[PDB]
C-alpha cells in the first residue's frame, strides 16, 4: 500500500532521512457526514496543490531534491555542513530555522524570476 | 486623493543613523507601478536625488551616497524608510519622498506627487 | 570558503500539531455504519524510533470532535421515529398490587389514560405501567418531560449496543500513537508510532464506573490535569477486569398502542412473575484487590503515609450521582455506595449487590429540551460488562491534614472518551524544507 | 500577506507587466453555506488544474515565462514589437486577439506533440 | 468542443494510438444532487492529481511521452517490438501485463530517486 | 451503418474555385483512425487520387495538383471540403470521397467504403 | 377565534380604534385540557 | 442621483446624501411580555 513505511525517518539524521523522500511524498494525497469526508478531501487537495504551486514557482517542479542557486546567508545559521547533516535531525532543523523561512521563500521566488528573465534575453539573441 | 507624509526626528546629534519614514496614503507600494524616491534639497541649493526602492526590493542609491544610505520599503503597512548613516553638517536639508511612474513603460522618470517635506536640521 | 547554497527538499518528515476533522472507519444501529467508511483488514502501524513527542490528553481536539460526532449521530438516529406529543395527558394512576416486593414499593404505577387512535374523531382508553421517576404529581400524574419539551420515542429496531469506530485521519495528516508503558497522558512520550487508524474505541456511555474499554498493561494508572488542584477530575485505569453483572429480574411484556396513522407507542403491559428490583453485582475479592492496587497507586502520588477515604456520591442530578448505563435498551441507574465506602491507611464467594433504578425518560447529555422513551424489553436483561476504570474527585479543604477523600464524580461524558483517546495525537505534515548544501543550478 | 499587490500592473505596458507575473500567480489558488464555500473552493481548484494541464500540454510545465517554437502568423496581428511591448497594455492585447486564441492553442499543442515525437525518434537512434 | 474524438484510437495499434495521446489526456478533468455532482468533481480531481503525482515521482512531469532508463526485464513480457507496436492494441497489452504493473512502478520510482541522488552528487563537485 | 454524401454545385463556370463538401454519417472524422480521400474519375479514364486529410490536419495532395487544391476538414459538424482552384475543361469528372483505415496501421492504405459519387461538369 | 373589546384605560385620542383586549381558549401542556388566556393585539393583526 | 434610465419614469431613482439626517423613533408605551404555555416546551409570548 501507499502507507508503508510512512515517516519512519523522523528520528533519522537529515542526510539519512533525505534518502526516503518518496515514501512521505506519495502519502500526501491519499448527509452532514458526507460534507465531512468531502471537505477533508478538498482541504488535502488544496494544501497539496498550494505546495506544488510553490515548488513550481521556485522552479523545482517535478523534482524531489532540487537545489537552487541563491546564496545561504550566515545569519540564518552559522552551523557547518558536518554538524547539521550528520548531527541534527529534520525536526530540530525546522524548529531552528523558522523565523527566516519566509525571507528564503521570497529570495527563491525572485531568483527564479530573474533566472527566467536572463534565459529569455539570452534566447532572444 | 493620494499624498505622502514624512515622520522622524527633526533634530539629531550629527553622528548616528538618521531614520526618516515616509508613509503614503493613496496608492500602494506593493503595486509594481511606482518607484518611491527620496529627493533632498539643502538650503540655498537645488534638489539632490538620494535613492529609490521598488516593490521587489531592487533599490538604487545615489553614487555619492551609495555607502551611507539604505532605503527599506515595507508593503505590509505600506510605507518606506530612509536610514542615512554617519550624518554630517551637509545633511541639514528638506527630505522629500516622491512618486515616480516609471513602473510601466508609458513615461520616463516623471516625479509628479511630492510629500509635504520635512526639514531635518542637524 | 563555505560556498554553500540553499537547497529545497520535498516530502520531508516534519510535522506540526494541528486540529482537523477525523472520519469513520467501521467493519441498523444508532452508530450508523452506513455513513461510515469500511476499514482495511490489514491495518498498518509504522513504528518511529528515537522520537520524543509532547502529548497532552487534556488539550486533545479529537475528544471534543468525537463528543460532537456522537451527539450528532444520536440526533440523526432519533429523527426517523414517532414523536410522543399525545402522551402529554393526565394519567390516572394507582399502586401496583400484585406480588409486591418490599424494595419494589413506591415504584411502577398502573396508569390509565385516554389517547388518540387511527381515527381522529375517537379516543381510546389504554393502561400501562410507568416507573415513579417517569411520572410526577400535577390522584393525577403527568410525564416529567411535559413541562420541558415534547420528545420522541426510540425506534425498537435500532440497537444502542456500542460498536467500534476507528477514527482515521485525512490525507496529509497523521495519527501518532504512544506505546510507552507507564505514561500519564501529559508530557514527553519516547515511543511514538504512526497508525493509519485508531483501535477499538467502543462508544460506551456511563458515569463513575467506566464500562468496556482498554485496560492498562503494566498496572493501575492515575491521570489528572493538575493533581495538586482538587477541582480537576482524576481518571483511574485498571490493569485487570472487575467484571460486573447487572440485571432486571422482571419478565416484562410490550404492547403496541396506535396513537396515529402509522405511529405506534410501545408500553409496558404485564409483569408476569414477581416484582423485583434490578440489581448490579460486583465481585467482593476482585473489587477489594483492584481497590488495593488503586490505593497503592494513589499513595504513590499522595505521600507514603496518608489516610484515604472512598465515600459515596456527593449529590446532584440522578445522572451525575449513580452509575448510569444501557445494557439492552433499559437504562440501569445502579447506585454506587457500597463500592465506594471504605477507608485505607498506612500499615470467599459472596459478592456485593447494588440497588438499581430503571428509567424510561432519559436526558443522557447535559441538555434540556430533548429526551427519549426507551421501549420495554421482553424477557430478562443480562449484559455482564467489564469495569475497567473510575472517575474520582478529591474533596477540597482538607488542607495539609493527612485526611483525604476521593469520591465518585463526572457528569461530563468527555472523560469517558478521554480514557480511550489519550495515546493518540493528530499532526499535519510539512513536506517542504530548506537546508544548506553545495549546489548551483546554473 | 499573500495578496499584497494582486494585479497592480493592469495599467502597465505588456513588457513591464511581464516582470510581475509571480504576484498574480500565487493568488489563483487561495448547512448550505458550507456547500457554498466548498463549491467555490472546488471551482477554483478545477480552474487552476485546467490551466495547469493546458500549460503542461504545451511543454511549458513549471514555467511562468515559457516561449515555444511555433511562428507568429501575421494575420493574427500586424502590430510590431516596438508598438506592442511598449505602447499597449495586456487588457487591450487580449481584447485584440480574443477571437484568434483557440487556433494558437491547437498549434502549440500539435507543435509540442511533434517535438516530443522527434525527441523520441532522435533518442531511439 | 473538447471531447472531439475521445478514445478514438481504442482499436488502433499501440504505435498508431501513441500519436493521439493528447486527445485522451485533455478530457481527464472536464440539495443532495449538488452534493453528488460536487463529489463526482472532487473524485475526478483527486484521481487526476494522484495520476500527476505518480507521473512526477518518476521524473516524467509535464511530458506525455516520457521514456526512462529502467531496463525492460524479459520476464514481464517476451514479445518483441515488431509483435507489440504493429500487431497488438493497447487494451490487449494492458491485459497482458496487468499483473506486472506495481513492480514496474516501484522500479521507476527507485530509478528516478537514484538518478536525482547521482545528479546531486555530480553537481556538488 | 456508415455512408458518405457529397454536396456542391454540379455545374460551375471554369476558371475559378470549385467547392465540394463530403459529409459522413458514420465513423467520426475526429477519430484518429481513418483518412478521408477525394478520389476522382474522369469519363473514359481511370481513378485519380487528389488528396487526403487527417483529424490533426496533416493533409497530403497529389503532386500533380499540389498547387490547385485545398482540402479542409471540420469536426464540429463532421464533414470535409475540397476546394479545387482554377479548374479547367479537363476537370469534368465524378468526385468520390473515400475512407481509408490507414490510421490504426493494422492494414495499409485500403479504400473500403466509397461515397455515392457526384458528377461535376465544368 | 378571539373575543375582543376596545381598550378603555388611559387611552389617548390618537390611539383609538387600535390595540384590542382579546381573550380566547388555547391548548396547554396537557393535551386533554384548555386554558382561557388574554392578550392585547394591535388592530392591523386582527380582522373581523 | 442614480437611475438606470432617468428619462424613463418607470425605473426608480436612488438619491444618496452626503450628510446624515438624524431621526429618532420611539414607542413610549411600557409594554409587558407574559409567557403562556401552548404546548410541551413551546411557549407563546403575549402582551400583558
Ligand atoms: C460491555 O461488554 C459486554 C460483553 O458481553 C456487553 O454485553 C453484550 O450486551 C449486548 C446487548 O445487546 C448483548 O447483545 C444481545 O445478546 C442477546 C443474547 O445473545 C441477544 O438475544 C440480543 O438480541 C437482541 O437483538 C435482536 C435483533 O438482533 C432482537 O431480536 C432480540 O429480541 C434482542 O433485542 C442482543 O444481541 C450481547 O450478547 C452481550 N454480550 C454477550 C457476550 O452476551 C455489553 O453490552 C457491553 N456494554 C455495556 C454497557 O455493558
Ligand atoms: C496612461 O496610459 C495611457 C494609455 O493607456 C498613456 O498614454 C500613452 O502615453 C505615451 C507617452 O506619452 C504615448 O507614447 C502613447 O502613445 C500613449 N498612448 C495612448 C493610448 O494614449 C499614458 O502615458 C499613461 N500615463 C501614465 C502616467 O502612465
Ligand atoms: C481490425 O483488427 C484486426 C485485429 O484486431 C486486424 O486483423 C489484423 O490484420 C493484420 C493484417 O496485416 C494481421 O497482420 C494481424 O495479425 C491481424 N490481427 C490479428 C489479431 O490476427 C484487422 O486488420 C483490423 N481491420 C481494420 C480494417 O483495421
Ligand atoms: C564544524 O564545526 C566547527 C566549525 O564550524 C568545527 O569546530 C568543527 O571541526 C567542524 N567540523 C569539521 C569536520 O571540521
Ligand atoms: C403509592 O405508594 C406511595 C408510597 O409512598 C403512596 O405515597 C401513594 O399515595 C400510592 N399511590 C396512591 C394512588 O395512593
Ligand atoms: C392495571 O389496571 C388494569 C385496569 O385498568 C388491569 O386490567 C390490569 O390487570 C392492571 N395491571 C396491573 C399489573 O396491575
Ligand atoms: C377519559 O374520558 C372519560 C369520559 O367520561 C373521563 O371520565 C376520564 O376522566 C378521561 N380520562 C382522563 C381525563 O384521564
Ligand atoms: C417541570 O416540572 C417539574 C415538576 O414539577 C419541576 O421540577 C421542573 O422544575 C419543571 N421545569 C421547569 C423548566 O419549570
Ligand atoms: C472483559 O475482560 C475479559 C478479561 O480477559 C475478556 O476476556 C472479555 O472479552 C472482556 N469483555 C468485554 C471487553 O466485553
Ligand atoms: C506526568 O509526568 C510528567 C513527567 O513524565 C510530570 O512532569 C507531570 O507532573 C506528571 N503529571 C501528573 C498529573 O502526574
Ligand atoms: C496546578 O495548580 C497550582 C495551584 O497552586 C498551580 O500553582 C499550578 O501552576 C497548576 N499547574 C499547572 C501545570 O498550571
Ligand atoms: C417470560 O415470559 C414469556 C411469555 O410466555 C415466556 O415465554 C418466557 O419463558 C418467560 N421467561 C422466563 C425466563 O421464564
Ligand atoms: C446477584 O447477587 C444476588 C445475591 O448474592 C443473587 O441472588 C443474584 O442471583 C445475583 N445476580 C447475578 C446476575 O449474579
Ligand atoms: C457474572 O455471571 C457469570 C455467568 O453467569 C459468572 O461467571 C461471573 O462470575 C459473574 N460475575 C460475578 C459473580 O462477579
Ligand atoms: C450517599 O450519598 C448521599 C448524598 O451525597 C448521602 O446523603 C448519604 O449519607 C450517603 N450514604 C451514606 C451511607 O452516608
Ligand atoms: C445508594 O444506596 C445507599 C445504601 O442504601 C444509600 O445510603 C444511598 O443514599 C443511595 N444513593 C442515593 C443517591 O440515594
Ligand atoms: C514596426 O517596426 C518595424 C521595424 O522595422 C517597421 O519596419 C514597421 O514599419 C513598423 N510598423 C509600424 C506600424 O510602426
Ligand atoms: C476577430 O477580431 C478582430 C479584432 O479587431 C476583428 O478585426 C475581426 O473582424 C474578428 N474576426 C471575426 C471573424 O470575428
Ligand atoms: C372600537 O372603536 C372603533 C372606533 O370607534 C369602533 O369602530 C369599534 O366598533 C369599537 N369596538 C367595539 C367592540 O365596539
Ligand atoms: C372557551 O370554552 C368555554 C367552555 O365551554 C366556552 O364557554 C367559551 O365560549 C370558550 N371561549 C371562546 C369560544 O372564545
Ligand atoms: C430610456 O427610456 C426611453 C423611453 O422613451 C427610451 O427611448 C430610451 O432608449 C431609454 N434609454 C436607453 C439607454 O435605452
Amino acid at each position: 500500500a501507499v502507507f508503508l513505511g510512512f515517516l519512519g525517518a523522523a528520528g533519522s539524521t537529515m542526510g539519512a532521512a533525505s534518502m526516503t523522500l518518496t515514501v512521505q511524498a506519495r502519502n500526501l494525497l491519499s448527509t452532514v457526514w458526507g460534507i465531512k469526508q468531502l471537505q477533508a478531501r478538498v482541504l488535502a487537495v488544496e494544501r497539496y496543490l498550494r505546495d506544488q504551486q510553490l515548488l513550481g514557482i521556485w522552479g523545482c517542479s517535478g523534482k524531489l531534491i532540487c537545489c537552487t542557486n541563491v546564496p545561504w546567508n550566515s545569519s540564518w545559521s552559522n552551523r557547518n555542513l558536518s554538524e547539521i547533516w550528520d548531527n541534527m535531525t529534520w525536526l530540530q532543523w525546522d524548529k531552528e530555522i523558522s523565523n527566516y523561512t519566509q525571507i528564503i521563500y521570497g529570495l527563491l521566488e525572485e531568483s527564479q524570476n530573474q533566472q527566467e528573465k536572463n534565459e529569455q534575453d539570452l534566447l532572444a539573441l | 486623493q493620494v499624498q505622502l507624509q514624512e515622520s522622524g526626528p527633526g533634530l539629531v546629534k550629527p553622528s548616528e543613523t538618521l531614520s526618516l519614514t515616509c508613509a503614503v496614503y493613496g496608492s500602494s507600494i506593493s503595486g509594481g507601478y511606482f518607484y518611491w524616491h527620496w529627493i533632498r534639497q539643502a538650503p540655498g541649493k537645488g534638489l539632490e536625488w538620494i535613492g529609490d526602492v521598488y516593490f521587489s526590493g531592487t533599490t538604487g542609491y545615489n553614487p555619492s551616497l551609495k555607502r551611507r544610505v539604505r532605503i527599506s520599503a515595507d508593503t505590509s503597512k505600506n510605507q518606506f524608510s530612509l536610514n542615512l548613516r554617519s550624518v554630517t553638517a551637509a545633511d541639514t536639508a528638506v527630505y522629500f519622498c516622491a512618486r515616480d511612474p516609471r513602473g510601466g513603460g508609458w513615461v520616463p522618470n516623471r516625479f509628479d506627487v511630492w510629500g509635504a517635506g520635512v526639514l531635518v536640521t542637524v | 570558503a563555505e560556498n554553500l547554497w540553499v537547497t529545497v527538499y520535498y516530502g520531508v518528515p516534519v510535522w506540526k500539531d494541528a486540529e482537523t476533522t477525523l472520519f469513520c472507519a467501521s467493519d441498523h444501529n444508532v452508530w450508523a455504519t452506513h455513513a461510515c467508511v469500511p476499514t482495511d483488514p490489514n491495518p498498518q502501524e509504522i513504528h518511529l524510533e528515537n522520537v520524543t513527542e509532547e502529548f497532552n490528553m487534556w488539550k486533545n481536539n479529537m475528544v471534543e470532535q468525537m463528543h460532537t460526532d456522537i451527539i450528532s449521530l444520536w440526533d440523526q438516529s432519533l429523527k426517523p421515529c414517532v414523536k410522543l406529543t399525545p402522551l402529554c395527558v393526565t394519567l390516572q394512576c394507582t399502586n401496583v398490587t400484585n406480588n409486591i416486593t418490599d424494595d419494589m414499593r413506591g415504584e411502577l404505577k398502573n396508569c390509565s389514560f385516554n389517547m388518540t387512535t387511527e381515527l381522529r374523531d375517537k379516543k381510546q382508553k389504554v393502561y400501562s405501567l410507568f416507573y415513579r421517576l417517569d411520572v410526577v404529581q400535577i390522584k393525577e400524574y403527568r410525564l416529567i418531560n411535559c413541562n420541558t419539551s415534547a420528545c420522541t420515542q426510540a425506534c425498537p429496531k435500532v440497537s444502542f449496543e456500542p460498536i467500534p469506530i476507528h477514527y482515521c485521519a485525512p490525507a496529509g495528516f497523521a495519527i501518532l500513537k504512544c506505546k510507552d508503558k507507564k505514561f500519564n497522558g501529559t508530557g514527553p512520550c519516547p515511543s511514538v508510532s504512526t497508525v493509519q487508524c485508531t483501535h477499538g474505541i467502543k462508544p460506551v456511555v456511563s458515569t463513575q464506573l467506566l464500562l468496556n474499554g482498554s485496560l492498562a498493561e503494566e498496572e493501575v494508572m492515575i491521570r489528572s490535569e493538575n493533581i495538586t488542584n482538587n477541582a480537576k477530575n482524576i481518571l483511574v485505569q485498571f490493569n485487570t477486569p472487575v467484571q460486573i453483572n447487572c440485571t432486571r429480574p422482571n419478565n416484562n411484556t410490550r404492547k403496541s398502542i396506535r396513537i396515529g396513522p402509522g405511529q405506534a407507542f410501545y408500553a409496558t403491559g404485564d409483569i408476569i412473575g414477581d416484582i423485583r428490583q434490578a440489581h448490579c453485582n460486583v465481585s467482593k475479592a476482585t473489587w477489594n484487590e483492584t481497590l488495593g492496587k488503586v490505593v497503592k497507586q494513589l499513595r504513590k502520588h499522595f505521600g507514603n503515609n496518608t489516610i484515604i477515604r472512598f465515600a459515596n456520591s456527593s449529590g446532584g442530578d440522578l445522572e451525575v450521582t449513580t452509575h448510569s448505563f444501557n445494557c439492552g435498551g433499559e437504562f440501569f441507574y445502579c447506585n454506587t455506595s457500597g463500592l465506594f465506602n471504605s477507608t485505607w491507611i498506612s500499615n470467599s464467594n459472596d459478592s456485593i449487590t447494588l440497588p438499581c433504578r430503571i428509567k424510561q425518560i432519559i436526558n443522557m447529555w447535559q441538555r434540556i429540551g430533548q429526551c427519549m422513551y426507551a421501549p420495554p424489553i421482553q424477557g430478562v436483561i443480562r449484559c455482564v460488562s467489564n469495569i475497567t476504570g473510575l472517575i474520582l474527585t478529591r474533596d477540597g479543604g482538607s488542607t495539609n491534614s493527612t485526611t483525604e477523600t476521593f469520591r465518585p464524580g463526572g457528569g461530563d461524558m468527555r472523560d469517558n472518551w478521554r480514557s480511550e483517546l489519550y495515546k493518540y495525537k493528530v499532526v499535519k505534515i510539512e513536506p517542504l524544507g530548506v537546508a544548506p548544501t553545495r549546489c548551483k543550478r546554473r
